[PDB]
């Protein structure tokens, strides 16, 4: 019922960052998880998701890494070869419904976190 | 609600502009100017269901501008005509098919071959050759006589049937893919929930 | 948002009306009138999560009217108390359990057994006997001393834990059943559509 | 696309009736079918349906029969040991959506029939 975020901040272009999202409410091993992002003045865009198989967005394919650990109900996002056009705010999301929910639908998930800021300088 | 568009392609003096007029107006003309290019509309009743047919006859002068092919390719069915006395028309049909393949970029399109003006004139090109070409190409072949009004209706009906079959196949494939994805996700959810239930029961 | 209701049942002179007051007000009374029957409310923090506890102590005269049991059975947890010197209280506890079984009509309810006033008075009933009865009944057994304030908190926490486990099990079972029904219907739909697709492809 | 029903009318109590509903629009072998009932002044009530297994309602359980024939896309309802309380109007219904739809939900079925009248006399 509660999600915590860590790892945000401001860095330079070309470096690599690692962010963590931990579910501290209750057992979430049966709950799919994912990440959404939003730039200042734009709309929500799905980035990655954890399911039966890994799902990825088209604009960040081949560089991002998503990891899941059920020991503490944590999801980690590792970003390398970062481009300056990714300065935005990122949210951690989770799903709980038993019926089918679309993975890429922003309105199909029901649990949300506070979010963190990622900034890249020139 | 149910409209199909067909394009008739042939060669010079192989029955062009003589099948569409006979099909539509039920009247025959001995001579017609090839420079005329027009489209025809007609309603039909096929297999107990009404349908609309738009017919476009390839005519006019030789053109290769991009605007022509941009206005074209809207067709869904193609009928290629030939006679039993022009190897030139045979080669022209082969070249036209080879070009429309790459122009449409679709692997297979509704395609029918029609042999016109067979009963009256002398007969040279072998029916075995025609059937061999039809079987090799994978398209139906129909023998039609323009002045006696035989074959046009069945050829058009078979082309419409091919269009219907293609649409049904595409719809069925898409639905099957969607259902398979549904099943996969539900399977994983069920497995995770059952494992959690077993782990919880083991404690007590 | 998180409230649990518990009922404390015992016998005469086995520590009744002395555990709830010690738990709530942190004070002891040497003598209390058994005719008083009252309910208590208290907030707690168990396993890092806040909770509300309502405690009802079975007291008063012998009542068997249907209105009493209609106002009752709202409890979700049951704690039965006994001492180490009353076989009469042992038999009363057994009879009370046998009656609540059929009154609630549930296969299993959150039930805990508590042995009060053990350190000070003389000790007669065997711990082996108590543990054997607890294991035979399938309910946890806890030793508690009223005046020294030990055991009450852990007993209440274990009762709350049993309640939570039961709720989780019920929810998991219901969800699994729903998912299985979804799976069956979708599988049949997929089979029918695939058979239709194969039949249609066989024609062409 | 089109459904045609036949067999209705007025009969006496205790007799036996057989109604037919034929789908003559297109292929319906992948479409579940069912029946609904409406009494004068009451609401819609599901009666029977054809699926992976036969489904029945509680009010008419144990005395109704539902048969299916995919050779001509027909569904037949056989009613015996009739009671005067069943005088009503019955509709034939079918389902088409690929996604899951509830069988007992009246609004989860796409295609609908016309309606037939069944009357029972004392
Ligand atoms: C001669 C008489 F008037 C006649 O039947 N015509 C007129 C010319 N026209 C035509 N002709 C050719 O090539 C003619 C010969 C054959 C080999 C090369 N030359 C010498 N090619 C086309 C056309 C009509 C337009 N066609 C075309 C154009 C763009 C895209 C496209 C895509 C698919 C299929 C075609 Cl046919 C496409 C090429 C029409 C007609 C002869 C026929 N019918
Ligand atoms: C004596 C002292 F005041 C005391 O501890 N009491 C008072 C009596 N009361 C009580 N007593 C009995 O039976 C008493 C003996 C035991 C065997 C038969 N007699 C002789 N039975 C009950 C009660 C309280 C109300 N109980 C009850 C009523 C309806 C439903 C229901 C459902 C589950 C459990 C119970 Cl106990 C239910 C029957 C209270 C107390 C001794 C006890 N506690
Ligand atoms: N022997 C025969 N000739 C036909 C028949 N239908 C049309 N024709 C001939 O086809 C000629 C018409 O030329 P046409 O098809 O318009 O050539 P186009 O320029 O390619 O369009 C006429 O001279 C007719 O004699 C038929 O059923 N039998
Ligand atoms: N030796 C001893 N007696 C206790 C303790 N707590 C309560 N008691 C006794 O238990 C009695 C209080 O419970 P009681 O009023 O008799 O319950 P009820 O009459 O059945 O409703 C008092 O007489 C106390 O002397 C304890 O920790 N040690
Ligand atoms: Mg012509
Ligand atoms: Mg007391």
């Amino acid at each position: 019922v509660q999600l915590q975020e860590s790892g945000g901040g401001l860095v330079q272009a070309g470096d690599s960052l690692r962010l963590s999202c931990a579910a501290s409410g209750r057992t979430f091993s049966t709950y799919p998880m994912g990440w959404f992002r939003q730039a200042p003045g734009k709309e929500r865009e799905f980035v990655a998701a954890s399911s039966s198989r890994a799902y990825y967005a088209d604009s960040v394919k081949g560089r991002f890494t998503i990891s899941r650990n059920n020991a503490k109900n944590t999801v980690y996002l590792q970003m390398n070869s970062l481009k300056p056009e990714d300065t935005a705010v990122y949210y951690c999301v989770a799903d709980s419904s038993p019926y089918y929910r679309r993975y890429d639908a922003a309105q199909d998930y029901d649990y949300w976190g506070q979010g963190t800021q990622v900034t890249v300088s020139s | 609600m149910t409209e199909y568009k067909l394009v008739v392609v042939g060669a010079c003096g192989v029955g062009k502009s003589a099948l569409t007029i006979q099909l539509i107006q039920n009247h025959f003309v001995d001579e017609y100017d090839p420079t005329i290019e027009d489209s025809y509309r007609k309603q039909v009743v096929i297999d107990g269901e009404t349908c609309l047919l738009d017919i476009l006859d390839t005519a006019g002068q030789e053109e290769y501008s991009a605007m022509r092919d941009q206005y074209m390719r809207t067709g869904e069915g193609f009928l290629c005509v030939f006679a039993i006395n022009n190897t030139k028309s045979f080669e022209d049909i082969h070249h036209y098919r080879e070009q429309i393949k790459r122009v449409k970029d679709s692997e297979d399109v509704p395609m029918v071959l029609v042999g016109n003006k067979c009963d009256l004139p002398s007969r040279t090109v072998d029916t075995k050759q025609a059937q061999d070409l039809a079987r090799s190409y994978g398209i139906p072949f129909i023998e039609t006589s323009a002045k006696t009004r035989q074959g046009v209706d069945d050829a058009f009906y078979t082309l419409v049937r091919e269009i219907r079959l293609h649409k049904e196949l595409k719809q069925l494939e898409e639905e099957l893919q969607a259902i398979e994805e549904q099943l996969a996700q539900l399977q994983w959810k069920a497995q995770a929930r059952k494992e959690k239930l077993a782990q919880l029961k083991e404690k007590l």
